[PDB]
Parts: C-alpha cells; structure tokens; sequence
C-alpha cells in the first residue's frame, strides 16, 4: 500500500514524459506538409467535388 | 380440451417430471432386482 | 484471507493506473493530432477567402460551383443565394451560367437564375452558394464551409496515412 | 386550420394540417377536445383525441397551438390527486359537479387559485445561471419542504430578475431569464414533454440498497434506490395488497403512485387509506398523502389517457430527481399500459407484430425504463436523488410467454417470483430462486459487509436450502417416500420455516411496516445455524428423530418468530434471536450425546 | 344521402358532410318501413352506418335518408322497472315504451360521477360456496366463469331468483337498508330460458323491481351491443337520483363478444389476435363503467356480468381479458357437474382480490376471511395428491394427503352443495366451515392467526 | 424538405428520386437539432427514412432535408481502441475525433475474405468450462445460450475480462506470437450494465487491448443492430492487415433479433412463426458472415455471440436457427446458479464439434482430448447418481454410484466454481481435473490411454 | 433496356420492361448486383436482388444477360470449387485477393482464359445430327473423358461446319448447325 500511496501522482510523470517526444514530432511534421496538403485541399474545394 | 394459448410452457414441464421419473425409477428397480438375484440363491440353499 | 483480499484489491487498482496512464497517453497524442487537423483545416479557409476577395480570380470559380450543383439539381428553375458582392458577380454571367449548364448537360439551358434577395453571412461560411429548387423541394448545399466539410471524411484517411501511419 | 375528414372511434382524422408536427398539442373541433396530433398521413393527420366523441361533426376546425403536448409540473403536486392527462380530480369534483372527467369541459392542467410561499434562490443579480439550478424554493408541505425550484432542462442565461421572499401565486412571475434576447418569463412551474427523457448531470451506478420494508424481499435479493423490478401478478392473487402495503412501507422523500389502467375500485381504496394511516418518517395531518403524488387512471375512461399516464408519471418521478429527491415510483401494472398499446395498435391501423402486440412495444417498454436509475442530480450544486422502478408485470395471454413479460425480463435487472399454486394456498408474495435474480447482489452484499452484517455468506445458504428442496420434492411426488435421506429431510423441514416466517407475510406479520436489515439478517441466522448443526448431527451419529425431539424448544421459538418486533438489543438487532443461537448450541450438545 | 354499397351486413352509404358522430339516420326503405341506423364512422364523403333493424332491402337509387340530427341517447325513467323491454326499448308487449323524465347518454361518458370509496358493506347471493370464499361487496364487479356442457344459463337463473331475497337476511346484516332493484339484459339466450327469467322474478315478486331487456340473436349484432348500454344506464339513473342499491345482471357475455367481432370486417380498423378487435378490451371497459358507488355513497350500483366459455378454457380471450378489467373470479365447472352436483362451484382459481379490505366484523366476522383461506390451501392439496392417487399408486401417499382425499369430497358434497330454493345465512356459513376443518389438528394451521382461531374453534 | 407523413419508426419524407439506397439524409429542425438518418427504401419522389436518435417530432413545412452522397460506412482505425462509443461509433469518452485510415462497409460485408481452411490453435477464454471441456479455436463460432434466469452480462463480461490474461501465459509457450484484441459490443443495454463493462476492465487491466461499443436501450431501435455491424468491421481490418488473432464479444443477439422483427410497420412484407421473421435466417447470418479465418491466416476473427433464452424455451425461434447455423453451443443452466456456484455452465449439453481440431501443444497440452472424455461422461453419470441416492438413501448406496456422486460435488465446486477476479488458464484447468478423477480407481477410467493415465491419475 | 422506379427493401422494381420474362436473369444497376425476376405488373418488373444492394439508386439502368439464371457445363468442371449459381470461388481468390466474393464484382461462369485440346467425334460435314450425340471428346482425368462434348439438346440439323482436332477457347466456336437457316 506504500507502493499504492505513490503509484498515484506518478501517473502524469509517465504519461507526460512517454509522449513528451510524440507530441513534438505531431506539431512538426506539421506545420512542414501543412501547405502541401492545403493545397491540395484548395484543388477540390474550388473545381467540382 | 385443454387450453389453447401458452399451454406449451406447462405442458413441457409435465414430460419433464415424467421423464425423470423413467429414469430414476428404473434405478431404482434394476437395483432391487440385482438383489432380489441374490437372495434367490442363498434362500434356495 | 483478508491479507489475501485486500492485496488483491490492491493490485487491481494498481492496473486501473496502468489503465488511467494507457489512457491518458492515448487522449494526449491524439488530442494533438485532431489539433494539427484543425489547423489545415483553418488554414484552407484562410486562403479560400483569399480568393474568394479577389473578385476576377474568383468569377469562374463561382461559375463552376453553381453549374456542379445543377448538375444534380435537374430542374428547369434555379434559386441561387450567394454574398452581397456575388449576386452582382452571377447577375454579369448570367448568360456564361445558363450556357455552360446547357453545354456540361444533357437537360436543356436553365431557364432561369433567380437572384435571391437572402444572403449569406461572412460568419457562417467564405462565400459560395446555396443553389436550390424553385419551389424549395431540394437544395444542394454548395457553400465553401460546406465543401470542406464533406471533403474533411474522404481527405482524413489521406492524410491521417501520410501523417501518422 | 384544419378541416376534420374522419371520425373513427375516439381516433380523429383532419385534413390541412400543414406547419404541423406529430406531437402538436391541438384543439378538436367545435368541442375544443384536448388531443394530440399522433401520427401524419400525408396531409391528412391522424389525431388521437383524449376526451370522448359523442356528437363531434366532420369538417369542425382543428386549430394547432403552435407547440407539443407537455405536461406541468411545479408546486402543489403533492396532496393532490390527478389523472394521467393531469387535470386536478378534485377540482374536477366540485365544479363540474362530477367525480371523473365529463364530456366537453376541459380544465387546466394545475389548479391556478393556490398560493405558494417562495423563498431565494442561491443566485442574485446578474448571475449566470442553468437548467437544474435551485433558484428557489417552496415550503410545499409539513413532512417535506424540499420543494426545490428550479430553472428548467435546456436553460441558461442570465437572470434579468430575482424577486425577493413573500407570498405569490403559481402564475405571478418572479424570474426573467435572458439568454439571447428575453428567452422567456418563467414561472413556479415549468413545462416538460412526456415524449423525451428528461436530461440529467450524469447517471451513477446503483449501490446504494432500499430496504422495501418486507423481509422476504430484502432476504433473496435486496431492492436498490435506482433499479428496475419485475413482480408477476395473475389478477387474483392479492397483487394488489402487496401494491399498495409496499408503497406504504417503502421510504422515499416523495413516491409517485400511478395507476395505469386500474378496477377504478382499486384506485379509490389507496385514495381513502392513505391520510388514515400515518407514516414511518413521522408525517401529520393526511401523513401518507403530504409525501405522495398520485396519477389516477381507471381502464374505463379513455386509451389516450392511459397511454399517457406512464410517461407523465416518470417524468414526475424525474422532475424531483433532479430537485436531489430520492424517489421510489411503483406503476402497476405495466401490462395494462401494453393492453393501451395494443388498443391504439388497431385504432391507428399500424401493424402488430409482437405477437398480435404492437411493432413499438418492446421499444416502449425499454424507453421507460432508461428514465429510472440513480444520478447527481441536475444542476451544479450536486446532490443525489435517484428514480427506483417498480414495475408490475402480470399476463396479457400466456403465462410468462405473452409478449409484455419476455420483453420485460431481457431489460428488468431484478426479478421477484410469485407463484399461483403457493398463491391460491396463502402462501404470497412467493418468490422462487429459479424465477428470480439479481444482478444487482455482489455491489448489495459488499454494501451491506460495510453496514456492519456477514450478508454474503448467509445467502449463499438460503439459496442452497430453497435450491435442493425443488429437486427432492420431484422425487417424492413421483416414487413417493419410503426412503430419504437424514440429510434431505433436514433441508425440506428448515425451508418450510423459511416460507412460513419470510414469504407468508401481509397482514399476518404484526409488524411488517417497516422491517430494518438487521432483525431479517437475525432471524435467517438462526434458521441456518440450525440447518448446519442438525446436517452435523446426524452424521456424528444419533438418531433423526432424537435429534426433532431434543431442538423442540428453539424450534417453535423460530416458527413464531414472525410476530416478533424490535423491543429486545438495539432498534434494529433483537435479542429474542440473540438469545437464540446459543439456546440453539445447547440443544445440539443435548442431541449429539 | 342515399346508399352507394352494403359490404358485409355494414352499409356505406354516400352522404354530404354534415352529421354528428353516432348521429341517427333514418332510412326510407320501400316496403313501408322506415328504420333508424347510427353511424359508425363517419368518413370522407361518406359514411358507413350499421342498420339497427334488419339486415336487408337497402337500395342503390330507391333510398332516402333524412338526418335525425340527433345522436342515440337512452331516455330514462326510474318508473322503467315493471315493464318489458326488448333490444332497443321498445314494447313486446304493445304500450310500454322506455319514455323519460331526463334524457341521459348510452355511453354514461358525460355524468360518470362515481365515488370515490372502495366497496364497502356486504352483499351476498345465497350461494354458501359464493359468499364465502369471494365475498361480494357492494360496488365489487367479479364475473361468473362457466363453461358450456353445464346448466350455465341455470346458474345465472339461480342467482337472479335469490337476488333479492337475500336482501332481508342483508338487513339484518346491516349491508343493506334501501330499496333493491334488479336491471336485466339478455342477449343471444334460448326461448325457453328467456320464460324461465321471466318465472324467476314473477315468483319473487320483484316483477315489479325489474326491467328486462330481451335480445335474441334474430335482431342484429350492434342493437345487441346497445342493449347492456341502455340497461346500465338506466340503472346509474337508480344508483344517483334515488339512493338506490342497484344490482344489474348482464348476461350474456360471449354472445355481446362475437357482435363486436362480426363488424370491423369493413371497417378500415383492423382486428388483432385470435381475429379479435384489439378494441374489444375499450368495448368491455364501456360496459364496465357503470359499476361502483355513486355519489351520494348510499347507493352503488354492483354489476354481475355472466360469461360462459365457449371452448372450455380460460385463456380462450373472451375470459382473459375480462379477469383483468375485474378483481378476481368465481369459477363453475364441468367436473363437478357430471357427479351429480349442484351448484357445481370450484373455488381453486377461484379469488377476489379486494375481498379481505371491504368486509369487516358488524355483518360477517374477523374470522370470516381467515376461515376462506384454511379451506383454499386444504383443497388445493386434495386436488394435487388425488392426481398423483390415479397413476403411481397409494405409494406417493402420506396421513395429511389421505386426510385430505376425504376433506375434497366431504366440502363437494356438504359445503357447495344446496337446493335452488335454498338460501343461506353469512353467519351459518361460517360454522359449516369450521365443521369441514374439525378432522385436521391445529398445529397444521398456518394461514390463521393462533389468537383468531382460539375464539372461534 | 416536406415530411410527408411519420407511421410509427418509419419516416415518410417527400422528396425526389435522385438519392441511393443508405445514403445517409439530414432533417434539419427548427429547434436546431439536426439528426442523420438513412433511406430504406427509395422509391419515385420519396424515401423511407428510420431516424437514428427519436424518430418523431418533425414538422410537415418548418423543415428542410439534405443529402450527404455518401452511404454509411465506418471510419476504422488500430489508434480508435481504447475507448467507449455509442452506436453509430462516435466518442461518448469526451475523447478526440474517431479518425479513419479507411473507410469500410458496414452494411454485411466490407471484402468478405472468410477462409476456406478449416480451425486450429487455440483461444483461451480464462473460463475453466468453456476451455477445457469446449476447445475454441480460432475462427469457430460457438454461442452461449444462457437465459435471464442467469446473469449474462455479468459471465460475459467474465468471458472479456479474463481474456487476454491468458496471453502472456499462452507466449511463453508459443501460442502466440501475435498480440489478442476484444472487440466488445453492447446491445439495448441497461445504464449500469454499460458502465459496468468498463469499469471491470479497467480493474484487470484490460481497457486499452479492447474497443467498447454501448448502444444504450433508450436509443431506437435501428441503431442497435448497427451496432454490432460497426465492431465486426473494425475487427476485420486489425485481422487482416496486421494480423491479429481477435475475440469478438456480441450480446444481446435477442435485442437484435427483436430490433428486426420490430421493424416493419408500413412494409409489404410479412414475419414467419412467433412474430418473428422469415427471413431471420438472413439477418443472423450477416453478423455470422463475418467471423472464420482471415487471408493469410495468423490473424482470425473468433465469434461467440451471446443469446439469452427469455422463457427457457429452446424451441423458441431464436436458438434453433443459429444452432444449425454454430459449430457447437454453449449451454448455461439456472439450476447451478440456484446452488451457487459461479459461473454455472452445466457442461452436460454443452459441446464443441471441433474439439480435437483446436488442441495441440504449447497452448494445450496432448492429454487433453483424452481428459475431455474422462470428465464428460463421469459428470453425467454424477447427475443420475444424486437423483439414486435421495432414493435409496446413503447407507444403500452402491459403490460406483458413491464415487459419481462424490465426483459431482467436488467438479461443480472447484473446476466450474472459480472467483470473479480469477483467471484459469488451460494447463490450470488440467491439474485440478486430475485431482478429481483420482478417486476412481485405474479400472474405472479407461477413455484415457493407459499411458497418460499412468502419468498423471 | 430498363429504368429503375422504385427499390424497396432487398426488392428491386424497374419500369420500361416490353420483354423482361419471369424467369430471366438481369444484372441491376451499375453495380450490377445479380436479380432475377419474380413477378411482372404491367410494365413494371419484380426483381428480388441477391446481393446487397447499398449503392444502388433509381433512373439507373437495368440491363439483361438475356436468358434465365443457368450453369454453363463446359470442360475445365472438375478440380473447381465454385458457388451454386456457378462462378469460380478459386479464381475470385487469386484476383480479388479476398475467398469470397463481395458485392458488385462478377465473373462468367467457368474460367475463359483456359483452352482445352478438342478431338472430333463421329460426325462429318453434311451428316444430320441429333440431340446429346458424341459430337467430340475432352479429357479432364487420365481416368476417363470427363467432358464428351454432345450436341446441345434443343438442337438438332445438319451440320456445315466441323472444326478438326486441335487446340481451341472456349470463346472459340468448333461447330455450326443449320436448322432453318444459321441456328
């Protein structure tokens, strides 16, 4: 129960921290590909869908 | 005559008891006469 | 029996923080997904206002949006809502409108256009228009907002693939 | 409007009937009949009318009010008695001059003479504010003034004004709400549709256990605040007795009583017996009636009324969950409604397909039943109330196999036999342990371990004591009894205790009003105490019979136990049953040597 | 207007739209006689009317209608009684129409001002078997079951014979102190039976007291459905205005159940199961209405509705749904009846629900209720062990269940048992069931409490 | 946009032609309440529309309609898991979007790729009944048949829960190499049933290896049987692209069947027996369509669908035409819970057809089939066995008869009888039958070889 | 040929049938789902549709294979695992690369690709011929001659042309019949 006493808080520690790296990575490659894919996005909008 | 609509449900019921006591009853019955067999030749003698 | 019980107790709620981390990492990396996707989105709408501005460079875009919808439309009466500077826009290419429907269909030149006196609201939509039947049986919702909202359900797995798959 | 092209049985047809919706609230020709537009056909609608036709012409107006069919709920609904349309019985007595509903004469839904003391809120000026909110409340009785009045489902906004403490009537307003623009002014009472379930902060799991006031009951499987239950009837079987003695004894802080499609006699008896008879919460002046609100309806006055009536009576049940009011609704009896569903079946034309029974009615049937449970109740302040249903099951052809009961059980998590062979015999309310389950039982016992009992572990040998019982008494109708087991007719003598102390009860227990957890779990401990000591005994050798002769004493003693009320121990554990178990230890040193 | 089509013996007649709804028409039929229809529905430009006299000589082109303007109401006197009625009111007898004092509606929808108190004071019926087990109150609506290869209709006669003699003893009672009336309805029963009712209230001397209302299945199928309707609300016209202790025997049931079900066979309403209407359960409860105290709580009207089964069971839908709309049921049956019993009364199924509340100790006893419930319990096992006699053996046999084969016969033949004449004091009844259990110990009791039992046994 | 009319769930909506068939359609209200639904029929200038959420309340001229072009499929994704959905599969977690990869049919069948290799490899349940007694292999469809006089939801809940425990176990000794996935679908369920599946997986730690789909009772009725068509789909993509061997959990299969013969109410065409369809067959199969081998066959979807009697009728429409269709049924009998023992599958009709064909090794073990038989057959003889000796009494009873009773008590109590938060793995399960088995000598067990039956008694 | 008027259900019912016979085989819509009809009112034909038909819509055509639902008996019949109306299953397995067969794809009957070696029989140019006579031979078993070839029963004449032995598809014709000109 000890264990149980500090197995709660350590929670946010590991979940920060065991996507720390993947929530960088999902802003990065987007603001990359982001005009590449409006564009084409832009394409069918404004041609029939 | 007998009722018409859902009689089903206690008329299953009726086989139920009936086929329990085969069963049961023949149990019953081939264990006297197993030893009824065995009386048969003690008493003789 | 009550070491035994209450250890077991124990090491069940020691899983459902295995379950609260599972999840909680989970809702975090997608949450910041669904954020990405809201910022292609955003900015398609940044752009296609843009366009839309430009007056000349947006005449046969309007031209093409109206003649997709009576495409399946079929009706000899057109009813067209558009913006305040777009109503002027269709009123100039009319003619251009009614043409290119008689040369892109079978059914034969829209008889007329009317031009509504309800218009759109820079707050719902960029512009475009709302094309519909005459009698009012049947729209064919062919605003930009619209569009890029129907598009969204064919473009996701697109782009969800390239992305993160 | 509209212009009426058929009138078939009480089912009125209107042509040019357009802008219109399949709920609207109508006018009904010339008579000005409340009805409801049920169903469209084109633009012909199908309107079912809840008052009578007698004289009703073709080609009357039909004048669509511009809303649904709702129902009022604000103060004054306990003391009073209402219909399943809800339109004051006792108003209705006096000025119509006639007891049940005429012909012709409509009257609103709430009486509009009575005033109401209001008291504030825990709002002010200029506060935001939302639906479940207390902005008041009413001091509505002398047992209950927890009358909380409140903005209502699907509101927010800002309140223009609160008025201050004072006397006002039910149609004076006290609130503006803006929300964007005047939303509207409102009112002591507020409005709900009957078609919708009412909305709510979120739905909790049931865990915490109602003690129905019958030991039986509690003993099997125990009831829970929140849940849903079965009981089977037979219309002849004193289902009735068992209706109203569980309303009594059941303690809730407000109790909907509803009868769906009723003797008409029955319905009268509950009306006369309640303020004679007091309350277990210590209510005065009419004590039963102060905590009740009863939806009469008798099968004799029209279907559009008992169709109604259920959804009338859950919304009432909910509109006082969400005010932090425990609730316990008990409508019996849910087939009549069915017989309703059936009737507007064929009146419509829609097609039966539940067995001669309506295309809606397993539907139907869920519907309601996803209204009752447990909750936090509505608004932010954060209180419990919860919504148990109590829900009477009887035949509507076969015995179980008619559509309403193989509907019911799929849905019911909680289920309480009665038989009518043990019924006939006085022997009710009979519950068998293979015609009941609860699914309920493993939060319940655990709940229970907290509150001090052992429960667990005692109801796994009052199942195996009714469980073996069943089996043995096959094999003795049918080869007969020469032989059984030492054992065996242990089990069979223990459980005829059990019937006769427990499910023998209504009206010959001298105390039954209210039967505390303890006394029941005290009075089982002692018939299975004896049950293990007797199975032991025989097997350490000495003889069946030495062994019925010696208990002698205690076993009569636990034979009467029945009669026996809370006077001995605490005000809940008694010690006559106390006293019991050693007694008990005693006779079996007797019997073994 | 005129006729456009019969279909079935329902006539659609083609019509402007203007009438009431269950408006009477007249229709000029050339043969010279006029006859008076109601509209069962009226529709779209046209309305189908079912024709309350005949069935036959409507025309295409050679009809007339003219609108009455008025719709069917019942015009009632409380000087009704002491006359002969048939399906529609009208005399038999040459001179004795319905005529009226007030004019009220047959579907006794408009007034309907029925107390609100729980049946309360005692009726009996003189029947030990009856009184008893599934005690009458006044108010109480409890049907007779029965079931054809018996002398069902010579029940009912019964019970309308005693019903008015058993008055005096319920004076004395005190659960009655006001006039007794009788309203009688008859439909789709024998020539001969319909004399011997006629017999049955001559000899009593109630002729007077009573109205009958004769329908035979030669008048059509919806004047027999009208006919229990002008009967019950002449008898609620009793039961208010006078204070009167009303009793309204409706017989009978079945032949008012197949009525219904030969219409809708036109009608755009549909019918559900076993060819039922899903409505019949609305028609029964129209009926059903009219039953209970009135206001004024010194009248009541007690409504004895006859149903024999005609298949023999009892989830047959004539019955099942009729069990429901009442509180409880009295079961007759064939077994008894082919021993050579009379009245053959089974008590088994048989129970009344609010039987236990309404009586009390000033005009039965305490024990009253306990003392039914020792003789239910006692016979239902005498039953179950004399089926188990037949194919095992005496080997399924035990001292309580040869005790309890005797106990069956012993109440048959002794307890149900009694002369047509006969009739029989609350009180008296009581003491003979005491009688029956004195054979068994005390310490098999159960459904008494020990304190009750002590004082009367 | 003009409602023509409403006749029960069925939506009459007036507009042209133009659509395709489950092309999902827009009311658009003027309470501001837009709810989807999609077209049953199409026919010239209507469609028939069942409305997901309500189903009236629409106004005949205040609304308008609009036309999505797309028929209804399911956005599937292996990132989707871990988390609650409704029916149509849309978060009620307060989660983020669904996501797709791809777009599949959820309307029977989105590339059917059902293998024409027959089943082997075994699924371990962590159910010692179903296991050891009932082999399942994967691709197998072996239902429970349970009633309401158990509690279904609670043992299969039980049947998820401990899945997927059996796991780490099943890689050590090579089973699997690949991981196991739940596909857990919910049906007219009650509010404390849906939160109830959640929070049990939660406590083993099983709530992100698993998607739950809750369709709740209060939804209409044409959403639920969506519901389970929604979850097959997604299993089907996580079995064939990435191969997984995938347990798909489906109750309540009568609140689907009932959902079916539910709708119809302004269609031409008509139920067979019981009210029930004709054309059941159909519907059943189309849930059955998906479940068998994927291609490429590492991956599998394994189906037990969960059927609940609710008379204990097994003639009753709906178990006979699955359990033609099933290789084997699971029988769970009420008599056992009554005892007390949990879970209480009485493995007395219970049987799998391909029981040799799932066993091995390193998943099982080869003395497994052999066992199967031992334990079967003695279990049977221990019913007949305690019948005899209430009979003949204790101290008259015969020496194998003693044995078979002994077997009963101690196979009921121990092997079936587990806790709820128990997992018993397949090589768990063989040791304690060992134990049980022992007390007959060497000479009574003989459906074994004699050399397993001397290494292990 | 057809127009699509109505879909109701699994129930297809399609107008501008003047030669639509109950019992031939349709293929409707785009998607061309399999159907045959049931029942004719007027112009109006009854088709019930077997396979789903989710994506189909109404002004769609309705095109006839021309004949009533049939097998074809050819050769290449044994070592062949197909459904009842008779498509290859093996051949859907390699192609579509999914066992079953799903909505909207359809194959001929047998396989077409294969070509079989045909030897003649015992006719010849200008002798009369007749019903279910050896007209040629295929092997299909090293056993037996699996597939003899007969004349079509329905068919009977002179024949004008006999192809020899040697190689041929089944597209590929090896015999003509004249029996009122060209049969």
């Amino acid at each position: 129960e000890q264990k149980n006493a500090g197995g709660v808080g350590e929670l946010e520690k590991k979940a920060e921290a065991g996507v720390q790296g993947e929530l960088a990575e999902i802003k990065k490659i987007a603001e990359k590909k982001k005009d590449d894919v409006v564009k084409i996005l832009i394409e069918t909008v404004i041609k029939p869908s | 005559v007998f009722p018409t609509r859902m009689t089903l449900g206690l008329m299953k019921t009726k086989l139920k008891g009936a086929n329990q006591g085969y069963s049961l009853l023949k149990r019953k019955s081939e264990a006297l006469t197993k030893r009824f067999r065995d009386i048969t030749k003690r008493i003789d003698d | 029996g009550n070491f035994k019980s209450k250890l077991k107790k124990a090491m069940l709620s020691q899983q459902i923080t295995k379950s609260t981390i599972a999840n909680k990492m989970r809702l975090k990396v997608l949450s910041a997904r669904e954020q990405s996707l809201d910022g292609i989105f955003e900015e398609t709408k940044e752009k296609l206002s843009g366009i839309a501005n430009n007056r000349d460079e947006y005449k046969p875009i309007l031209q093409s949006l109206i003649v997709e919808a009576l495409l399946k439309l079929l009706e000899p009466k057109a009813i067209v809502k558009a913006l305040e500077r777009d109503v002027d826009l269709i009123e100039s290419m009319k003619d251009d409108i009614m043409r290119e429907y008689g040369e892109k269909a079978q059914r034969a030149p829209l008889e007329e256009i009317v031009i509504s006196n309800d218009y759109l609201n820079k707050d719902l939509v960029s512009g475009g228009v709302v094309v519909s039947n005459a009698s009012d049986k049947i729209e064919i919702n062919n605003t930009l907002e619209e569009r890029l909202k129907l598009l969204s359900e064919e473009a996701l797995p697109a782009i969800r693939l390239e992305l993160y798959g | 409007y509209g212009a009426i092209y058929s009138v078939s049985g009480p089912v009125v047809i209107a042509e040019n009937m357009i802008g219109c919706a399949m709920y609207e609230l109508v006018k009904v020709g010339h008579d000005n009949l409340v009805g409801e537009v049920i169903r469209i056909d084109g633009d012909k609608a199908t309107i079912q009318v809840y008052e009578e036709t007698a004289g009703l012409t073709v080609g009357d107006p039909v004048l669509r009010t511009g809303k649904p069919l709702s129902v009022e709920l604000g103060p004054g609904l306990m003391e009073t008695i209402y219909d399943g349309i809800q339109r004051p019985l006792k108003a209705i007595k006096e000025e119509s001059q006639s007891i049940y509903i005429p012909r012709g004469i409509d009257t609103p839904a709430l009486d509009r003479t009575i005033k109401w003391q209001f008291t504030p809120g825990k709002f002010q000026v200029g506060d935001h504010i939302s639906g479940g909110d207390i902005y008041g409340s009413v001091f509505e009785n002398s047992l209950i003034s927890s009358h909380k009045i409140l903005l209502p489902p699907r509101s927010r906004g800002t309140i223009t004004w609160i008025a201050p403490a004072g006397e006002y009537t039910l149609d004076e307003k006290i609130l503006e709400v803006e929300f964007d623009g005047k939303k509207s002014d409102f009112t002591l009472y507020h409005t709900w549709p009957v078609r919708v379930p009412r909305p709510v902060t979120e739905k909790l799991s049931a865990d915490y256990p109602l003690l129905t006031g019958q030991r039986v009951l509690d003993a099997l499987f125990p009831c829970v605040q929140g849940g849903t239950t079965c009981i089977p009837g037979a219309f002849g079987c004193g289902k009735t007795v068992i209706s109203q003695s569980l309303s009594k004894y059941s303690n809730s802080d407000a109790i909907i009583y509803v009868g769906c499609g009723e003797r008409g006699n029955e319905m009268a008896e509950v009306l006369m017996e309640f303020p004679e008879l007091y309350t277990e919460m210590s209510g005065t002046k009419e004590p039963i009636m102060k905590r009740t609100t009863l939806v009469a309806n008798t099968s004799n006055m029209p279907v559009a009324a008992r169709e109604a009536s259920i959804y009338t009576g859950i919304t009432l049940a909910e509109y006082f969950r969400d005010q932090g009011k425990n609730v316990s609704m008990i409508a019996d009896s849910s087939s009549r409604w069915a017989e309703a569903l059936r009737e507007i079946s064929g009146r419509l034309g829609e097609m039966p397909a539940d067995q001669g029974f309506p295309a809606y009615l397993g539907a139907k049937l869920a519907s309601f039943y996803e209204r009752a449970g447990k909750a936090v109740a509505l608004g932010s302040p954060d209180r419990t109330g919860s919504v148990s249903i109590v829900a009477a099951v009887s035949p509507a052809g076969g015995d179980f196999s008619d559509p309403v009961t193989t509907a019911t059980l799929g849905i019911t998590q909680v289920f309480w036999g009665l038989d009518k062979k043990l019924a006939q015999r006085k022997h009710f309310p009979s519950i068998n342990t293979s015609v009941s389950y609860s699914k309920y039982t493993n939060v319940l016992n655990k709940f229970y371990d907290s509150n001090y009992p052992e429960f667990p572990v005692l109801r796994d040998r009052m199942k195996e004591i009714l469980s073996n019982a069943e089996e043995l008494e096959q094999v003795v109708q049918l080869v007969g009894k020469s032989a059984l087991s030492d054992s065996d007719k242990i089990t069979l003598d223990v459980a005829t205790l059990i019937k006769e102390d427990f499910l023998q009860q209504n009206g010959y227990s001298t105390y039954d009003a209210f039967c505390p957890i303890w006394k029941t779990f005290d009075m089982m401990r002692a018939f299975i105490s004896y049950h293990d000591e007797a199975q032991k005994a025989v097997a350490n050798g000495a003889n069946w019979s030495k062994l019925a002769d010696s208990t002698g004493d205690v076993k009569h003693a636990v034979s009467s136990s029945k009669f026996f009320e809370p006077s001995r121990g605490e005000k809940e554990v008694h010690g006559e049953f106390e006293k019991l178990l050693s007694t008990m230890q005693e006779r079996f040193a007797e019997s073994t040597d | 207007n005129t006729v456009s089509g019969v279909n079935g013996p329902l006539v659609i007649l083609e019509k402007v739209k203007f009438p009431r709804y269950n408006e009477i028409v007249n229709l000029t039929l050339p043969d010279g006689t006029v006859r008076q229809g109601q509209v069962l529905e009226i529709r779209g430009d046209r309305a189908i009317v079912q024709v309350f006299e005949g069935t036959s000589g409507i025309d295409v082109k050679k009809t007339t209608v003219e609108f009455t303007g008025e719709s069917l109401r019942i015009p009632v006197s409380e000087d009704m009684l002491g006359r002969i009625f048939d399906g529609s009111g009208r005399p038999i007898d040459n001179g004795p129409k319905v005529f009226a004092e007030d004019y009220l509606d047959i579907n006794g929808s408009p007034i309907n001002p029925y107390a609100r108190i729980y049946p309360e004071e005692m009726i009996s019926t003189g029947v030990s078997a009856i009184d008893t087990m599934n005690s009458i109150a006044r108010g109480q609506k409890i049907p007779i079951f029965s079931a054809s290869g018996l002398p069902h209709n010579e029940i009912a006669a019964q019970i309308c014979r005693q019903a008015g003699l058993v008055r005096p003893t319920k004076d004395v009672h005190d659960g009655h102190e006001e006039n007794f009336s009788i309203v009688f309805a008859a439909m789709g029963v024998n020539l001969e039976t319909a004399r011997f009712f006629k017999q049955d209230f001559e000899e009593n001397g109630s002729l007077e007291r009573t109205s009958l209302f004769l329908n035979l299945a030669n008048d059509p199928t919806i004047e027999r459905i009208i006919t229990p309707r002008l009967a019950l609300t002449t008898a609620e016209y009793l039961a208010y205005q006078t204070e009167r202790h009303v009793l309204t025997i409706l017989t009978d049931m079945s032949s008012y159940a197949d009525a219904l079900r030969e219409v809708s066979a036109a009608r755009e309403e549909v019918p559900g199961r076993r060819g039922y209407p899903g409505y019949m359960y609305t028609d029964l409860s129209t009926i059903y209405e009219r039953a209970g105290r009135v206001e004024g709580r010194n009248g009541s009207i007690t409504q004895i509705p006859i149903l024999t089964m005609p298949n023999d069971d009892i989830t047959h839908p004539i019955p099942d749904l009729t069990g429901y709309i009442t509180e409880g049921q009295i079961f007759v049956d064939r077994q008894l009846h082919n021993k050579g019993i009379y009245p053959p009364i089974n008590v088994l199924p048989s129970l009344s629900r609010l039987m236990k509340s309404a009586i009390g100790e000033g005009m039965t006893r305490k024990d009253h209720g306990d003392v039914s419930n020792q003789l239910y319990a006692k016979y239902a096992i005498g039953k179950d062990a004399a089926a188990m006699k037949a194919v095992v053996g005496e080997e399924a046999l035990s001292i309580e269940d040869k005790l309890s084969l005797e106990f069956l016969e012993k109440f048959e033949k002794t307890f149900i048992t009694q002369g047509a004449y006969e009739d029989r004091t609350v009180f008296e009844s009581l003491d003979q069931a005491w009688s029956l259990l004195r054979i068994y110990p005390k310490e098999m009791l159960n459904r008494i409490s020990p304190k009750i039992l002590d004082e009367f046994y």
